[PDB]
């Protein structure tokens, strides 16, 4: 599940 | 080993691209700023000029890179020939106003000029770049100096590209003396570092083609794409470093920079003032199918340059592309174009009957040529426009399979096994589909500088200097944020410079 | 029960007549009902989905989850929303093939074809 992860933190950063 | 023999060729090969690069600066201004020449008649005047000053000199000398100028949107490769003037009108003739001054010719208003070219002696070569750019002019004026600044991203840019330039020539100056140097010895993290920060304060990101590296005998980095090599000690700033960024072979760690080496700068900078958003700055290439889309925005053309992969061997059925191809290996490694394997090519004197000459030539080339690729020998020198995706469509695409798209009927392999960005498994396969999957087909403009140096005590910088590359005074913002560690070590290393020594080749009259 | 001729209660008849039904039929069937607050905006029960509309999912594994259709496989029967993935170790994502009858819609993407949908169908709007 590491993919989630990556996402989830780029997620993160791009929104803010 | 930098020995006498080395240096002053090194020396005499850059200030021929020096005066070269005079020349195409002089005619531009002639042409345009002055009370009108087209880009592909500059190039092959330009490459002219630099044969004629060769041959009163000196046995493997010539082009390193073709003249090649890109125009506010391309990365790089649009360098084209007289022949295919009209093939551009009659295949763009239905798109749209974008990409008019590459595909006419003629040079508009705020037109951003990336002009970039080398030359090489005995394998021992030199490259030069100069992003300048067009601004109408003063009437009213006497001395009419034309009028206006620049003011938006392309601004930014050429900023960004100069001043990058500069503090990295320092940077490579510094490399000599273990002091000199804020601590704020010499490595590609710090490199990449400040140039990031450079890019990141004037809002214009790194493309991924730009580097800075070493250079050795008949191996510069002139192709970079296309063919490969083991021993490669540089840095560059792709999409992997992009993503990687945003998170927190070419290794950077083990690379300290030493004294008697030549290397190589070239940075690219393409701007953001619009864009919005976070998001990837990537290559696509330019065809020239018109019938793979209806969109008005693609350019159509056909790169001029070449590079043939000597590792490879067929018999021709074709005469013309046998004598051609001796032509071709009579020359180097490096690209070259069909006028340059010619005969009355230099131009001893100039007239329309000596272009009719070539043009027939041309004519029995590109015949040979086409059986010569055919036949996996001869390859192109792709031409890349910048382009902008922002990262919410990569976020939430699919790629049913990650790690294992290559793209399978692309020609080079080397473009095709890439994985840009390891990290969520997209290829460049699938990049490209998401890059044209959004009607956000944001193409950016970008500024290009490149320059040529060798470490002895001082540094030899055997291209640049403020005849050549003095930019065009402009009016940006964003000018460099203070109250930072980089940015304190930046201006006390422009400082310093002043007094670290900088030694300039001159061009020639 | 029935009480026309006209109609068939034929199993046969009916699964065949689903598995071959065209496109334009295809949407019809594939239609999503509305949340709550949705309903009581509109004055309307149910439509059928499209593309731009964001959804939530309320039956099966991938339950309590939201976002916006990517695509409307009618071939499959079934429609392709983000968000809802089967990631694969190697970084490979496949949409999970969802059937809207179980989905339920939070927004709307309004065009004046569904304007008139709603006005026709009941809708206050």
């Amino acid at each position: 599940s590491s993919l989630t992860l990556v996402k989830e933190a780029l997620w993160s950063v791009i929104d803010d | 080993i930098l020995q006498e023999s080395v240096l002053n060729k090194y020396r005499t090969a850059g200030q021929i691209a020096q005066t070269a690069l005079k020349y195409v600066t002089s005619l531009i201004n002639d042409s345009y700023h002055s009370k009108q020449l087209t880009v592909p008649e500059l190039c092959l005047l330009t490459d002219s000029f630099i044969l004629t000053r060769l041959e009163q000199y000196y046995n493997e000398r010539g082009i390193a890179i073709p003249t090649t100028i890109d125009i506010d949107q391309i990365s790089g490769g649009w360098c084209p020939e007289i022949d295919d003037t009209q093939n551009l009108l009659n295949w763009n003739k239905g798109k749209d106003s974008t990409f008019a001054s590459s595909v006419t010719g003629t040079l508009r208003p705020g037109d951003l000029v990336k002009i970039t070219l080398g030359v090489h002696i005995d394998g021992y070569t030199s490259e030069v770049s100069h992003t300048m750019v067009i601004y109408p002019v003063d009437e009213t004026k006497p001395i009419l100096q034309p009028t206006g600044p620049l003011l938006g991203g392309k601004a930014d840019a050429v900023a960004a590209a100069h001043i990058a330039m500069e503090t990295v020539v320092a940077l490579l100056a510094c490399a000599l003396t273990p002091e000199k140097l804020p601590a704020s010895g010499i490595t590609g993290q710090l490199i990449r570092t400040i140039v990031d920060t450079i890019a990141r304060s004037y809002n214009c990101g790194v493309v991924p083609g730009s580097r800075v590296r070493r250079i050795r005998r008949f191996l510069a980095g002139q192709n970079e794409g296309i063919v490969a090599e083991r021993e490669y000690k540089g840095v560059v700033w792709t999409e992997s470093h992009q993503e990687a960024d945003l998170l927190s072979a070419i290794p950077s760690d083990d690379f300290v920079v030493q004294s008697g080496e030549v290397y190589l700068i070239d940075l690219k900078m393409a701007s953001l003032e619009h864009c919005t958003k976070k998001g990837l700055v990537t290559l696509e290439t330019v065809d020239s199918y018109t019938g793979k889309s209806h969109k008005a925005g693609e350019l159509i053309a056909r790169p001029g340059a070449y590079v043939r992969d000597f590792a490879q061997t067929h018999i021709l059925k074709l005469k013309t592309s046998r004598q051609l191809l001796t032509k071709i290996d009579k020359q180097g490694v490096y690209p070259f174009k069909l006028s340059h394997l010619s005969s009355n090519f230099p131009f001893v004197h100039e007239n329309e009957e000596e272009l009719q000459s070539l043009k027939k030539d041309l004519k029995s080339f590109r015949l040979g040529m086409s059986e010569i690729s055919n036949n996996y020998l001869c390859v192109e020198s792709p031409i890349q426009i910048a382009r902008w995706v922002p990262w919410d469509h990569i976020l939430k695409a699919t790629n049913p399979n990650g790690n294992l798209s290559y793209d399978a009927t692309s020609t080079l392999t080397l473009p095709g096994h890439e994985l840009p960005l390891p990290k969520l498994g997209v290829s460049a396969i699938k990049l490209k589909s998401l890059m044209n999957s959004t009607k956000e087909s944001i193409s950016l403009p970008v500024a290009r500088e490149c320059n040529t140096i060798v470490l002895c005590p001082e540094l030899l910088r055997l291209t640049g200097g403020s005849k050549t590359c003095q930019p065009s005074w402009i009016h940006s913002q964003h000018e460099l944020n203070p109250q930072d560690s980089i940015v304190q070590g930046i201006f006390q290393l422009a400082t310093l410079a002043k007094d670290l020594l900088l030694k300039e080749t001159q061009p020639m009259k | 029960a029935k009480q026309s001729l006209d109609v068939s209660s034929d199993r046969r008849k009916a699964r065949k007549a689903y598995f071959t039904a065209p496109s334009s039929q295809r949407r019809v069937l594939l239609s999503a009902p509305l949340s709550k607050e949705l309903r009581a905006q509109y004055g309307i029960k149910a439509l059928p989905i499209r593309r731009d509309d964001e959804v939530l999912v309320v039956r099966g594994s991938k339950k309590g989850q939201e976002g916006k259709i990517s695509s409307v496989y009618r071939l499959k029967f079934a429609v392709q929303v983000d968000k809802v993935t089967k990631e694969k170790v190697n970084g490979a994502s496949v949409p999970i093939n969802l059937h809207p009858s179980k989905l339920v819609i939070t927004k709307l993407h309004l065009d004046k074809d569904r304007k008139a949908l709603i006005q026709r169908k009941g809708g206050k709007l």
